[PDB]
């Protein structure tokens, strides 16, 4: 009766049914967990907001068309407007979380098209400007739930001050390395023929203990269409993607009044 | 305080003392052949095995 | 501990396909010869202790040339020319860098070493006594010269090596002096939060590791004064990581480097040569 | 003093040497270590990984996204639908693959290597494909009479979406080396449709599958050395 | 383990005739003084220990001598002379060679020394200072240089040796590098197989040895910048072959090489003095 | 450390000599040796 | 002499190292130790 | 008289030799972590105890 | 990690330690007095006794 | 030996007031 195709995962209050899924990734091997006592730093008694944290957000949706080049969020970034789990992580100068990340995008037995889902620690992107080096914004590589998109052209800009974003070149993976090897990093692939989701279980990574996730986004979210999206009855039909993520095992350090980052 | 290894075979031991009192003055560190590819190659929930469908 | 022998096998004809697989769930193809053809037994008795991350980055390899110089100086440029800093990293050259970089995290010791060579700038002006040099390291905080015989060189507290010109390379060792609990080759963030409504430049601001690194600097002079003859002197510095651990593995670096950071040149994206056809042997 | 001679080699700067030297930093208290996901203990577990290899790197498609996916139609034709030669460093598709740029810091390799392919056709599209390995000496396989001689696997399409064709270790030579050469030559590997793609209507009709190369754990490397892939101006 | 000692022995008469033999079988004629001779007892103490193969090639040998300078060097041609790069062979010279060459094939590891000298080039352009030379190994694939001072000589993973002029001769040691079980002395083969109809060249292909054998590449530099004083250099490379097993013995050469091939020359193929009588003590 | 004194010889290159030197290619794995026939061990196995 | 060949470093003044030396004035007779107040051990102590 | 000790830890014993007739020729003390902070930082009479008043 | 073993005679025992952690580094193989000249000399498929006619 | 560890704690509502002290008697 149990199958790799079929699972529940419920996180608080929150539940994800797939009746197509392809097993489950949990990054690296290792499920998240909290901070032992004998890897700990900050010493004040931290907030652990478990179920009211620790739980399914689902962001807004985004649409794959035949000439998409892929997405890309980070994490806490993504997450940062979501409920209580943003709440503690503002009003903390430290904390840390794991993740589950589901990906969801059915289709039909009649529609093609393979993306590639990774997870990638210290997902650093180029910037756009060749007067500079490493001259991205807050701003820009901050975006929240909407994320940023990829594109097939690299353009940096005439001037420094307007090439302050990411260069998302899709094949350069964003960041000098080709896409092809992206593989090397915990992933899945939602092949529509195959699945309609992708789980990944991601502990937290990093060379600390805990960080500022205000300052700090431990992973990138990659979403690549390796094969585009084709249907035949209508080359420009377009199909959801919904990305929905929960925080696990949040612990945070270092109370005081909230941070409120800029906006432009 | 002489450590007596085996070494790397050519076409069978050898001597260490170490003379400095901090680690990081040591030669190389020996080998180390441990491995784990499945934490790369197969970092999956649930049990795969080869010989029966990956999705059932 | 050797890589992986073949046991002799035939044929099957069976509802067991190790053949097929589904690399949707994340995990990459798993059969081996084995699994699809007969084979015979053949014991291997080869190992991979050559790709060993110890192995691997069992080397010196080149990271910087410096150069310094010693004459008699009667401007600000040519006093500048007595002694150099560098700050301490491994991106002015590709070589290292790039096999680090097949890693986001490291924690290594680091052996350290300097090859010293010399020549003469002209031939009629006589000629210079044998040359001791001072390479300084200067940690974050701790003064930083202006001059060459200024008072940071007596070096109460910093380390110095005196080298004497013709000598063996010098060389020392360092510890693992990261402040977190390995270094960090990618860092995907900032050094401080940006507020909302507040008066600090956003417009110039960096990203990423250059933001928060700072492994000191070295410096470097010759100790002697002046002779008649100027002698003009290059630096190499090498690094061997030694004692390594690694963790999370990256694709390398495919397209030339133009800096510090993961940024790519326009001109220079194109790494394939493409081929004549798909089916081109 | 203890009466001593030196030898050949004294004072030299070999730079694989593996000598102590004094701590410039003495009794520095490193940071204790924590645990962190993802160690990596030998390149060769890199190496196990599948990555993709960019195929279709012909002109108009070398350098985009698009030299990945390998061109499936369901017209049956008798060419080959790939061809591509078992030189894993050296090869203009296979060098720049993690396999590939592994071995180019090596001088030789040895083992088995492993080819998934994954198809990316809807789930109505049906076929049957043959992925075959041809050692080396004979003329290179341009038809499937010719590549079915050699080691080869039959391809079902269906609910199991990927299959593995392995290129088992057969060689002359105990290890081949990472660079084009003819006498660490690996032969030959070709794919032609063993029925061909069917799909009923309402569907695509062309199609594409993507190819993964990892190595076997009886694969391994030797002999440091430089890349051919990085430099930088002087 | 000691050479033969001589038994005492008389005389015989007898149907035993050790004396006559048939070397048709491929047997070499057996008999000892003993079976012929009336003998002594004569104990032998002495040993064959310095024709042991180890003994035999027990020797550091010069194998080829290369050429580097040091100047300002302002054509193409004169900069190609700030470096040399060198197919690493023993068949530059002929010593060592036909010493391996009593064997099909080999197995040993290696130890290399180099000799290294320089001369002035001219004495009206001042002096030079100490020289820093940088002998890197390109094992096949690397890149090579193509100046003095390009990003090869970084040499993060390629074995480089930084040797400073004056000291004692510069030493390592080299595994069995092999990629077969042995190397091999001869190879009568080709390194690929020519098949009917195909438009590949068959008139500029070679034969042997030359066709499948490649152990990299050794460059040299002069890793100081230029003085005004042009310096020319010699490094000679020398090869001991150590921990030595061989097989397949082989007639030694008899007549000049040629190159690296078992080719002769059509006037040094007459080895033999002819003698004036049959009957010439 | 350690109180020595040079002695005559020292630097000297004597073709003849037998020391250890480092090994330029570390950990390398040598190809696993198999049986050939013909192995000769002393030259005056071929002189006889 | 023992047969020895010298490493990198070799002849260096690494201000920090921690090697042996001679004594200019050997055996010399060091006034007694007798108790003082107020010894310290660590800078950490005066930093509390 | 050889002495073997533990090496400072880096990223593990080392040997030690005197060579000299004078104790002024040895290398660096070992490692003394003795400390007593309160004669600098609390070197009062009578005791304090810190959940107790400081003066009652 | 010493060894000690027989000089070669002169006009009586030397030591050895291995200083390097791969075996090529070691200095010559110790004198090897196997030969076996037969196979070279007499590798005939039927014995032949000296003193018999060697062909019969 | 190693500089201090810190335990584990919660709160107080106590007669002990280890915040308070008097500086005046030279600890
Ligand atoms: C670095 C350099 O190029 N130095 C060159 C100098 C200088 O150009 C002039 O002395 C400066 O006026 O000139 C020489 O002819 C000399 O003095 O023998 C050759 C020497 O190599
Ligand atoms: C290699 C060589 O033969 N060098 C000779 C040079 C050059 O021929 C000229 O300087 C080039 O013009 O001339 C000398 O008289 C000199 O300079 O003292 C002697 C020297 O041995
Ligand atoms: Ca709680
Ligand atoms: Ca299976
Ligand atoms: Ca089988
Ligand atoms: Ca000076
Ligand atoms: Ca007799
Ligand atoms: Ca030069
Ligand atoms: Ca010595
Ligand atoms: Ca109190
Ligand atoms: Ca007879
Ligand atoms: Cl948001
Ligand atoms: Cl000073
Ligand atoms: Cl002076
Ligand atoms: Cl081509
Ligand atoms: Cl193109
Ligand atoms: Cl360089
Ligand atoms: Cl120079
Ligand atoms: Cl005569
Ligand atoms: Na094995
Ligand atoms: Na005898």
């Amino acid at each position: 009766g149990y199958s790799d195709r079929v699972r529940q995962i419920t996180l608080g209050n929150s539940t994800i049914t797939t009746q197509e899924a392809a097993n489950a990734v949990v990054a690296y091997g290792e499920w998240p967990s909290y901070l032992d006592d004998k890897e700990a730093n900050p010493i004040d008694a931290p907030t652990e907001p478990d179920v009211s944290s620790n739980r399914f957000y689902t962001l807004d949706s985004v649409q794959w068309k035949s000439t998409s080049r892929g997405w890309w969020w980070k994490l806490p970034d993504a997450l940062k407007d979501m409920g209580m789990f943003g709440q503690n992580m503002y009003y903390h100068y430290l904390g840390r979380s794991g993740y589950t990340v589901h990906v969801q995008c059915n289709a039909s037995k009649f529609h093609q098209g393979a993306l590639g889902v990774f997870a990638i620690p210290e997902y650093v992107m180029a910037c756009n400007t060749e007067a500079k080096t490493s001259y991205v914004s807050y701003v820009n590589a901050n975006p929240g739930e909407k994320g940023g998109v990829f594109d097939n052209a690299y353009n940096p800009s005439a001037e420094a001050s307007e090439g302050r974003k990411f260069a998302a070149l899709d094949y350069l993976l964003g960041c000098g390395v080709l896409a092809g090897n992206a593989f090397v990093y915990p992933h899945q692939i939602i092949n529509l023929r195959t699945n309609n989701s992708a789980t990944l279980v991601l502990p937290y990574v990093n060379s600390l203990a805990i960080d500022c996730m205000a300052k700090h986004n431990n992973w990138g979210l990659v979403i690549l269409p390796l094969c585009k999206l084709d249907y035949a009855p209508n080359s420009s039909t377009e199909i959801p993607i919904t990305v929905t993520i929960a925080p696990m095992f949040t612990e945070f350090n270092g109370l005081r009044n909230i941070t409120v980052p800029a906006t432009q | 305080g002489a450590q007596v290894s085996s070494q790397k075979v050519g076409a069978v031991n050898y001597t260490t003392i170490n003379y400095y009192k901090d680690s990081a003055s040591n030669a190389a560190s020996k080998l180390d052949f441990s491995q784990d590819p499945s934490k790369f190659t197969e970092p999956v929930k649930d049990i795969m095995i080869k010989t029966a469908p990956a999705l059932n | 501990p050797t890589a992986q022998s073949t046991p002799l096998t035939s044929g099957v004809n069976s509802q067991e396909v190790p053949a097929l697989t589904a690399v949707e769930t994340g995990a990459s193809g798993q059969a081996v010869p084995s699994d699809v053809i007969e084979t015979r037994h053949v014991v291997n008795y080869k190992t991979r202790s050559e790709s060993t991350l110890e192995s691997f980055f069992g080397r010196s390899a080149c990271v910087t040339i410096l150069e310094v110089e010693n004459f008699n100086a009667t401007t600000d440029a040519d006093r500048k020319k007595q002694f150099t800093t560098w700050a301490i990293t491994y991106t002015d050259t590709v070589q290292l860098r790039r096999k680090l970089e097949f890693f986001t995290y490291s924690r290594f010791d680091l052996e350290m070493t300097f090859v010293i060579t010399e020549r003469y700038y002209a031939s009629n002006t006589g000629h210079a006594r044998n040359q001791v040099y001072q390479l300084m390291y200067i940690p974050p905080g701790a003064p930083r010269p202006t001059a060459w015989d200024d008072y940071t060189w007596q070096s109460s507290s910093n380390p110095s090596v005196f080298y004497t010109y013709g000598s063996a390379p010098p060389r020392m060792s360092i510890p693992y002096v990261g402040i977190a609990n390995a270094y960090s080759h990618f860092y995907d963030g900032f050094a401080r939060v940006p507020l909302k409504d507040e008066t600090v430049d956003s417009g110039d601001t960096y990203y990423g590791l250059v933001t928060i690194n700072d492994f000191g600097t070295l410096a470097v002079r010759v100790v002697n004064e002046y002779n008649p003859a100027r002698i003009t002197s290059k630096i190499r510095v090498y690094m061997k990581p030694k004692h390594v651990r690694c963790w999370c593995p990256r694709p390398p670096r495919a397209v030339p480097y133009r800096g510090e950071g993961v940024d790519f040149k326009q001109d220079s994206i194109t790494p394939l040569t493409a081929v004549e056809n798909i089916n081109t042997f | 003093g203890l009466p001593t001679m030196l030898t050949p080699g004294s004072s030299q700067f070999l730079t694989s040497d593996d000598f102590q030297s004094p701590c410039a930093l003495p009794n520095f208290d490193v940071t204790p270590p924590i645990h962190i996901p993802g160690e990596v203990f030998n390149m060769m577990e890199l190496a196990e990984i599948d990555s993709m290899i960019p195929m279709n790197s012909v002109t108009g498609k070398a350098n985009t996204m698009e030299m990945y996916p390998i061109p499936l139609d369901d017209k049956g034709s008798a060419t080959p639908i790939f061809s591509i030669s078992l030189s894993p460093a050296s090869d203009k598709r296979l060098q720049y693959t993690m396999l590939g740029e592994i071995l180019n810091y090596y001088t030789h390799w040895t083992g088995s290597l492993r080819f998934t392919f994954l198809f990316c056709g809807s789930m109505m599209a049906t076929g049957k494909i043959l992925l075959s390995y041809s050692p080396p000496g004979a003329k290179p396989p341009t038809t499937r009479k010719d590549a079915m001689l050699g080691t080869h696997i039959i391809w079902d399409l269906g609910l199991q979406s990927s299959c593995t064709m392995l290129a088992p270790w057969i060689s002359n030579t105990v290890y081949r080396r990472c660079i084009k050469d003819d006498f660490t030559e690996g032969g030959y590997i070709t794919c032609f449709y063993q029925t061909r793609i069917v799909v009923p209507s309402g569907t695509p009709t062309s199609m594409f599958m993507l190819a993964f190369v990892s190595a076997c754990p009886d694969f391994s490397v030797r002999l440091l050395r430089d890349t051919n892939h990085i430099s930088q101006r002087t």
